[PDB]
DNA sequence: CAGTCCCTGTTCGGGCGCC
RNA sequence: ACAGGGACUG
RNA sequence: CGGCGCCCG
């Protein structure tokens, strides 16, 4: 018996009645085991058909872990309750938390199931256990506490949350703590052994606090961006200098000092591709200023935290991939490359799945934000497996794209 | 006072909207006499009721007739009431496939009778109800009434109809956990791997169950009718199959006939093996009238013939043994259509398809058999909830070579090879890097958008030029025409660089069939060729013998 | 700038296969 | 029916 | 009249 905060579905649309995807008979066990426990406990309980909302659910296992967390596709009521959540009641992204020397995650999303959520709101988080092959039909639920990973769980748990963090932040001031969603960020310039320490400590806060908690070690001081960067030859081909003069034309997209002149006129007859053409000195210099320009940064390319996040991940093979995160064309936030991923030289899904969750996570690390990705896969491919290969409790948004090659130019 | 027989289930209304006041419609006078009586009937009941003063609602009648019946089926029209009812999580969301049921020793079926005037209205709603239609002719002006029960032609009598059933029906499963029920409709389907009697046994103490909620099973009750008739299936526990297919053989062809009869064949096409749609499917293209005359081209008709041979001889499917693992096999059929098998044990099928789509403007094998195989691991999630063993006409070298190359990310799960010709190959490659003493075609090619007219050609370091006058053409077709010229014109091995961003796209992907009878040409000669090397320079640049080729077209 | 087309690939209005 | 990308219009 | 699945603007 405490009080509900009402929520609101922000003027004008309805609750979501997005659809459930078809299941594996594997996870449609773990999540039947899941809910009824959950049932028995309260979190959810069974619901009827005069509540015609949907959002979908699904499960996975975190990373390194054997155990079965549940996860709900609650985007399409987070864009219905969204209103609610940004204009509400902001939260401050901490600019350190990039810069600590190590950040590790620790999932809290079961403390949310604490606070009640408003009677009247509940039935929109109604979503439904699907059946194998349609033999039974659906068992329905809806979410009677505040169910994970929709915006307003973090969002209404904040008091108490500032709360119980509040003595640790207290003892240790220098400890940056950030959170997004049924995820808590906690970062430190500590040695290894005593960050690891200090963790199992704040473990030990909101476990006498009452919450539960099933490495997860972040090293944004690390994170590396890649450079656009023009190749180191000893001798040239003319198809060099023509890939070359392409990418140029690319980069002066980017960086406009760049001239592409006397490149250009090294190139100056009908020749053999193969022919070995020798680089003029007012050329060679063009070219090295060139190397220099693109060791600049770009004037005017800021992060404006009212603007989307927009992230093109390309698929450059063997194993690597290349992405930029930015708002605005051109402008690129931050530039990057993946190599030996889980999945490398066997299955590319299962890399991009990855490179999808290293992203959205350097992203709420630094912006904190999820990105909007554009993913080089068939949208359909993309359904079935990505379903298959994810770890994480978030889920970001997603549109699938077809570029054949030319911006594969991205690395060499 | 009436009585309460089972839970009911809440029901609004769209906020701001009340129950309807209608029109009659149009129904057909004779046999509307007989419900004045059958109404006093439900008085009795509890399935109807009436007040005067309180009910400003009406309804009209609109109905749907049905074959095979000893008896005439009533109906009435809530289509007012229906729009302005409150929506509902539709409970039916479509229907278990044969192929995903698991053998069951013992299967039955129960009809519930007086189904959905068996389920109590919710109170309160019950008001919106009141409804009038012409008592055999017309006489006096009428009377009204209101409904106790779920009302035919009602959203939420289906709704709230499968919902309360399996309400009802879980607290015995519960107790029950080694028997398997399905529910459609209004028929209950039950059955089990325990002996023939004991099985009879639950099944009187379920038409018990269902007493005691008031839900009516005959002894019309079959245990000696299967298999059991549904949907174009015929369920025995052992063994399952499509029910009887008959294919037209008329000598006139309208494409009606030729609709109708594909979509035949490919509801053949999920039992019966190796069906083909393509060639009677390319009649189809483009047709004003449903009603017109078509011929049958030869391939068409061959096809249907070797169609019609597949459907001489009868088939049955196997049932799924969740003990034993699934496997799927592919094999290339040829026209960009693919055919599948999906079995357990050799030979015992579970089920067939086909894959026939031709998906995107340029395709090719490898694109098309990484098609086929997600709709089968898509099909196979939602029947036997797991994905398959693969086998399939492409060398695992094929493959490699396929995605590790392509742009895409593209991926097959666990798969094993299988040698069955015509085994799936990539036609050609292009040369990852130039092609040392290969001639250089610098090709280019330029329309005019007005007089949509054009010319395509090339330089090389040879002194070798081209430019040929075209007609009727866009930008984009000169410059795959000049990149096809630069084939032609070439040797065996060539080296070819283009600055269109469009062309280098197609011929990049490594299409092996096109729409356009151009790429197709242009394919035939890449195949042909023992090296292309394919190259992209900015236009306008001032580049190589690039803006040679430019001016010499552009001119 | 906007404003034109040319080419390509996923959501909704026609009809057949199963209720 | 809708969108993305190319290219041409002064 | 609908649901479900393919084929044509
Ligand atoms: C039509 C149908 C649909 C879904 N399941 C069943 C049936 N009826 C059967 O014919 C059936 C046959 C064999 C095994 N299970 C069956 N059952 C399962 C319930 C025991
Ligand atoms: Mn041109």
């Amino acid at each position: 018996p405490i009080e509900t905060v009402p929520v609101k579905l922000k003027p004008g649309m309805d609750g979501p009645k997005v659809k459930q995807w078809p299941l594996t008979e594997e996870k449609i066990k773990a999540l039947v085991e899941i809910c009824t426990e959950m049932e028995k406990e309260g979190k959810i309980s069974k619901i009827g058909p005069e509540n015609p909302y949907n959002t979908p659910v699904f499960a996975i296992k975190k990373k390194d872990s054997t155990k079965w967390r549940k996860l709900v596709d609650f985007r399409e009521l987070n864009k219905r309750t969204q209103d609610f959540w940004e204009v509400q009641l902001g939260i401050p992204h901490p600019a350190g938390l990039k810069k600590k020397k190590s950040v590790t995650v620790l999932d809290v999303g079961d403390a949310y199931f604490s606070v009640p959520l408003d009677e009247d709101f509940r039935k929109y988080t109604a979503f439904t256990i699907p059946s194998i092959n349609n033999e039974t039909p659906g068992i329905r639920y809806q979410y009677n506490v505040l169910p994970q990973g929709w915006k307003g769980s973090p969002a209404i748990f904040q008091s108490s949350m500032t709360k119980i963090l509040e003595p640790f932040k207290k003892q240790n001031p220098d400890i940056v703590i950030y959170q997004y969603m049924d995820d808590l960020y906690v970062g430190s310039d500590l040695e290894i052994g005593q960050h690891r320490t200090k963790i199992e400590e704040l473990r030990q806060h909101l476990l006498r606090w009452g919450l539960t908690t099933p490495g997860y070690e972040l090293h944004p001081d690390k994170w590396t961006v890649q450079p656009i960067v023009l190749p180191e030859k000893d001798s040239w081909t003319v198809n060099d200098i023509q890939k070359l003069v392409g990418k140029l034309n690319w980069a002066s997209q980017i960086y406009p000092g760049i001239k592409v002149r006397q490149l250009s006129k090294l190139l100056r007859g009908t020749k053999a591709l193969t022919e070995v053409i020798p680089l003029t000195e007012e050329a060679e210099l063009e070219l090295a200023e060139n190397r220099e320009i693109l060791k600049e940064p770009v004037h005017g390319v800021y992060y404006d935290p009212s603007k989307d996040l927009i992230a093109e991940i390309q698929k450059q093979g063997q194993g690597q991939w290349t992405y930029q995160i930015y708002q605005e064309p051109f402008k690129n936030l931050k530039t990057g490359k993946y190599a030996r991923m889980r999945g490398a030289h066997t299955n590319d899904v299962k890399q991009l799945t990855e490179a999808v969750q290293k992203i959205t996570t350097e992203s709420i690390v630094i912006w904190g934000k999820t990105p909007k990705f554009k993913l080089p896969i068939q949208k359909e491919t993309w359904e079935t497996w990505w379903t298959e290969y994810w770890q994480a409790t978030w889920i970001p948004e997603w549109e699938f794209v077809n570029t054949p090659p030319l911006v594969k130019l991205w690395y060499q | 006072v009436p009585i309460s027989p089972i839970e009911t289930v809440p029901v609004k209304l769209k906020p701001g909207m009340d129950g309807p006041k209608v029109k009659q419609w149009p129904l057909t006078e004779e046999k509307i006499k007989a419900l004045v009586e059958i109404c006093t009937e439900m008085e009795k009941e509890g399935k109807i009721s009436k007040i005067g003063p309180e009910n400003p609602y009406n309804t009209p009648v609109f109905a749907i007739k049905k074959k095979d019946s000893t008896k005439w089926r009533k109906l009435v029209d809530f289509r007012e009431l229906n729009k302005r009812t409150q929506d509902f999580w539709e409970v039916q969301l479509g229907i278990p496939h044969p192929a995903g049921l698991k053998k069951k020793k013992s299967v039955t079926v129960l009809d519930v009778g007086d189904a959905y005037f068996s389920v109590p209205l919710d109170e309160d709603f019950r008001k919106y109800t009141a409804f009038t239609i012409p008592s055999i002719n017309n006489e006096t002006p009428g009377i009204r009434y209101q409904y106790n029960v779920l009302p035919q032609g009602w959203k939420g009598s289906p709704a709230i109809f499968q919902s309360s059933m399996t309400k009802i029906l879980e607290p015995f499963k519960k107790q029950n956990p080694d028997i398997v029920i399905y529910q459609y409709m209004d028929d209950l389907y039950v059955g089990s791997d325990l002996e023939i009697g004991q099985h009879r046994t639950k099944i009187e103490e379920l038409r018990q169950h269902l007493l005691r909620w008031g839900l009516t099973t005959p002894d019309k009750k079959h245990q000696k009718e299967p298999p059991f008739l549904w949907m174009g299936y015929e369920l025995h526990p052992d063994k399952w199959t499509v029910q009887p297919i008959v294919l037209p053989e008329k000598d006139s062809w309208t494409v009606n006939d030729i609709c109708k009869l594909v979509g035949k064949l490919n509801w053949a096409s999920q039992i019966y093996p190796g069906i083909k749609v393509r060639q009677l499917s390319k009649l189809l293209r483009g047709t004003k009238a449903l009603t017109e005359v078509i011929p049958l081209t030869e391939e068409a008709e061959l096809e249907l013939a070797e169609n019609r041979e597949i459907l001489k001889e009868p088939v049955h499917g196997v049932y799924y043994d969740p003990s034993k693992d699934l496997i799927a096999e592919i094999q290339k059929q040829g026209q960009g259509q693919w055919t599948y098998q999906i079995y357990q044990e050799p030979f015992k099928n579970l089920k067939t398809g086909k894959y026939a789509r031709m998906r995107g403007a340029h395709t090719n094998d490898v694109k098309q058999l990484t098609e086929a195989v997600q709709k089968i691991t898509t099909e196979s999630i939602v029947i036997w909830g797991k994905t398959p063993k693969f086998k399939l006409p492409i060398q695992k070298e094929t493959w490699e070579t396929w995605w590790t190359e392509y742009w895409q990310a593209t991926w097959i799960p666990e798969w094993e090879f299988v040698n069955t010709p015509p085994l799936v190959k990539l036609w050609y490659q292009l040369e990852k890097e130039p092609i040392v003493g290969a001639e250089t075609f610098y090709v280019d090619g330029a329309a005019n958008r007005e007089t949509k007219l054009g010319k395509a050609g090339y330089v090389t370091n040879k002194g070798r030029q081209k430019v040929v006058p075209l007609t009727n053409t866009t930008n984009q077709k000169t410059e795959l025409q000049a990149i096809y010229l630069a084939l032609q014109d070439s040797g065996l091995e060539v080296n070819i660089v283009t600055n269109s961003q469009y062309a280098l796209g197609i011929i990049q992907a490594q299409p092996d069939k096109s729409e356009s009878e151009l790429v197709n040409q242009i394919i035939e000669q890449l195949i042909k060729k023992e090296k292309v090397y394919l190259a992209w320079v900015p236009a306008h640049k001032g580049i190589g013998g690039n803006e040679q080729v430019d001016k010499l077209v552009s001119a």
